[PDB]
RNA sequence: CGGCCGCAAGGUUAAAACUCAAAUGAAUUGACGGGGGCCCGCACAAGCGGUGGAGCAUGUGGUUUAAUUCGAUGCAACGCG
């Protein structure tokens, strides 16, 4: 059993993303339309789905490997 | 030591004995995270703010995932 | 299997639990669903509503036999006495008649003493 | 209280729309004894909510706030050594009062901009059984229907 | 104890047979014999019924009502 | 009240089942004299007759056997 | 202690030295009860806002001082004389 414990160098207070719209669909009809949500420094939000729903590309557009076709994300 | 962990799929290759350590660390974590791990008793263990994606309708915060998977 | 048509549903009520079973007319058990074996551990299983969950859970695990008429005989002192014979009317089984078999000694065995 | 029975309080109708229900909503989110500022936030909240739904008030405040009011809550009933909560029914007058005190509470979190935007973005989500306010309806109601064994 | 009410019952309502044994005997026969508490419990029982005849004589209380 | 045995002054027997069945409940127990109204003398013969009737299996100890 | 009875546990008959000015019975007025019944008060419940978390003002204990004047110090002392 390894002993892993992620600490925190600095604590965030208000929120993280405040995402409004992405309009991200690679070639076919967008797998998601609006996706306007916040975090208020929340937790978890376990995205689920079947093999081919778009969780990883959503995460990539969220971090910055890719960017949404139209919209913005912006971190704290 | 980051504030927000994105952690696409952490339970991919783990030992099921490192899975327990990962769960302990995630529960003890006081920062922020998102993740899309498909494991059942991982989201059941920690998740509370489900963001269910689906080509036509997306679900945002049904609850603690148990109301979710008992309604559906 | 074997498609038994008419069966018998013993109701083992008690001050601590309510064991609900369904058996054929010759006493060969088919399936049972106790109140505390349905997520009601603690003081909760000593409640009338906790016995209903026992009855509903016992409607299944015997549905394969296809029971349409039930003879229900109740036992023991407890609250899971009425709330499980009403729940047997709604689950689909038609209650032919209701019996209360209960061991009432003719002043025989000496009871315990263990409460102060 | 103990002996007497209190009748009621007569509240002035809301100025812009002569409705008594909106005035009670104004007071609930009004803090520090500043009614002048409270009405500014409330009207702006329905201002940016009527256009979203398409109609003025019958959808902005009636349906969207009847999706959050609870019908059964729980209260403690310690009588003879008990510490459980027995579900009860909530009066029609109190049903609304719980609703507005929840939308305001759910809009006090979720810090985006001035309270006009935070409250407006919360009244909308309550129209489709989505927002945090309707989540607390589930929180109370699921806890009510979980402990149905007591009555 | 048995109830049939052959065709049109749909209603248990076996209070007619409920109120013979189980109400008293099953919740009393589980302890406490001691052979002398019953003779002082019953003695204070039917001594607690005789004064009810004394307050059947308590009609002649004016009370101005 | 006691208008069942006070006139026919005799000693009850265990063969007259048609009259004993009027002094039994549906569970099989003996009906007390408080409800029926039988005098104290004939009750101690009514109780005696029933306990003989049960032994010969002309009556049941309990409603089921 | 002695006598008698008893397999034993013990029973029965049965004192004295020394010490106190009381011990005890029934009843009365209160007080009290983790006794009973009724009733009231921001007492609880239903709500709003504070204290306890931090900087400062003030008072008090302690500690120090040559002096840190004296008094108040449960509720009813501690922004009190
Ligand atoms: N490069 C790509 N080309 C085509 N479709 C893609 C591509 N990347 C993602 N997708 C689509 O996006 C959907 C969601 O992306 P994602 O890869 O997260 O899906 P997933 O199968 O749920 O996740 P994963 O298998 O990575 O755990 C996929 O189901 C797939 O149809
Ligand atoms: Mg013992
Ligand atoms: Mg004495
Ligand atoms: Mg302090
Ligand atoms: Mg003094
Ligand atoms: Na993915």
């Amino acid at each position: 059993n390894p002993f892993i414990r992620f600490e925190q160098d600095k604590k965030l207070f208000r929120n993280a993303l405040e995402v409004e719209g992405l309009t991200k669909g690679f070639d076919n009809g967008p797998l998601f339309k609006n996706l306007n949500l916040l975090l208020e420094v929340g937790e978890k939000l376990a995205v689920l789905g079947t093999n081919g729903v778009g969780k990883s590309t959503l995460l990539k557009t969220l971090v910055g490997d890719l960017q949404p076709d139209s919209g913005t994300v912006k971190w704290s | 030591k980051p504030n927000i962990l994105i952690m696409d799929q952490p339970t991919n290759h783990l030992d099921m004995e490192s899975i327990e350590s990962l769960n302990m660390a995630l529960e003890l974590y006081q920062g922020t995270l998102i993740f899309v791990s498909h494991d059942r008793e991982f989201v059941s263990s920690l998740a509370t703010r489900i963001l269910e994606i689906t080509p036509e309708r997306v679900i945002d915060f049904s609850g603690n995932y148990e109301d979710y998977l008992r309604s559906k | 299997r074997k498609q038994v048509s008419d069966g018998v549903a013993h109701i083992h009520a008690s001050f601590n639990n309510t064991i609900v079973t369904i058996t054929d007319r010759q006493g060969n058990a088919l399936g049972w669903a106790t109140a505390g074996g349905s997520g009601f551990r603690g003081s909760r299983k000593s409640t009338p509503f906790a016995a209903q969950v026992a009855a509903e859970r016992c409607a299944d695990a015997v549905k394969e036999y296809g029971i349409k008429n039930l003879e229900v005989m109740v036992k023991g002192p407890g609250p899971g006495r009425e709330s499980t014979i009403r729940a047997l009317n709604a689950a689909g089984f038609r209650i032919t008649n209701i019996t209360d078999v209960t061991p009432i000694p003719h002043n025989g065995c000496r009871p315990p003493k263990k409460r102060r | 209280p103990r002996r007497r029975v209190i009748g009621q309080r007569k509240i002035l109708p809301d100025p812009k729309f002569g409705s008594e229900l909106l005035a009670k909503f104004v007071n609930i989110l009004m803090v520090d004894g500043k009614k002048s500022t409270a009405e500014s936030i409330v009207y702006s909240a329905l201002e940016t909510l009527a256009q979203r739904s398409g109609k003025s008030e019958l959808e902005a405040f009636e349906v969207a706030l009847e999706n959050v009011r609870p019908t059964v809550e729980v209260k403690s009933r310690r009588v003879g050594g008990s510490t459980y909560q027995v579900p009860v029914e909530v009066r029609p007058v109190r049903r609304n009062a719980l609703a507005m005190r929840w939308i305001v509470e759910a809009a006090r979190k979720r810090g985006d901009k001035s309270m006009a935007l935070r409250l407006a973005n919360e009244l909308s989500d309550a129209a489709e059984n989505k927002g945090t306010a309707v989540k607390k309806r589930e929180d109370v109601h699921r806890m009510a229907e979980a402990n149905k064994a007591f009555a | 104890i048995k109830v049939r009410e052959n065709e049109p019952f749909d209603v248990a309502l076996r209070r007619f047979k409920r109120s013979c044994e189980k109400a008293g005997v099953l919740a009393e026969v589980r302890r406490r014999e001691f052979y002398e508490k019953p003779t002082t419990e019953r003695k204070r029982a039917k001594a607690s019924a005789v004064k009810r005849h004394a307050k059947k004589l308590a009609r002649e209380n004016a009370r101005r009502t | 009240f006691c208008r069942f045995t006070a006139e026919g002054v005799q000693e009850i027997d265990y063969k007259d089942i048609a009259t004993l069945k009027n002094y039994i409940t549906e569970s099989g127990k003996i009906v007390p004299s408080r409800i029926t109204g039988t005098r104290a003398k004939y009750q101690r013969q009514l109780a005696r007759a029933i306990k003989r009737a049960r032994y010969l299996s002309l009556l049941p100890y309990t409603d089921r056997h």
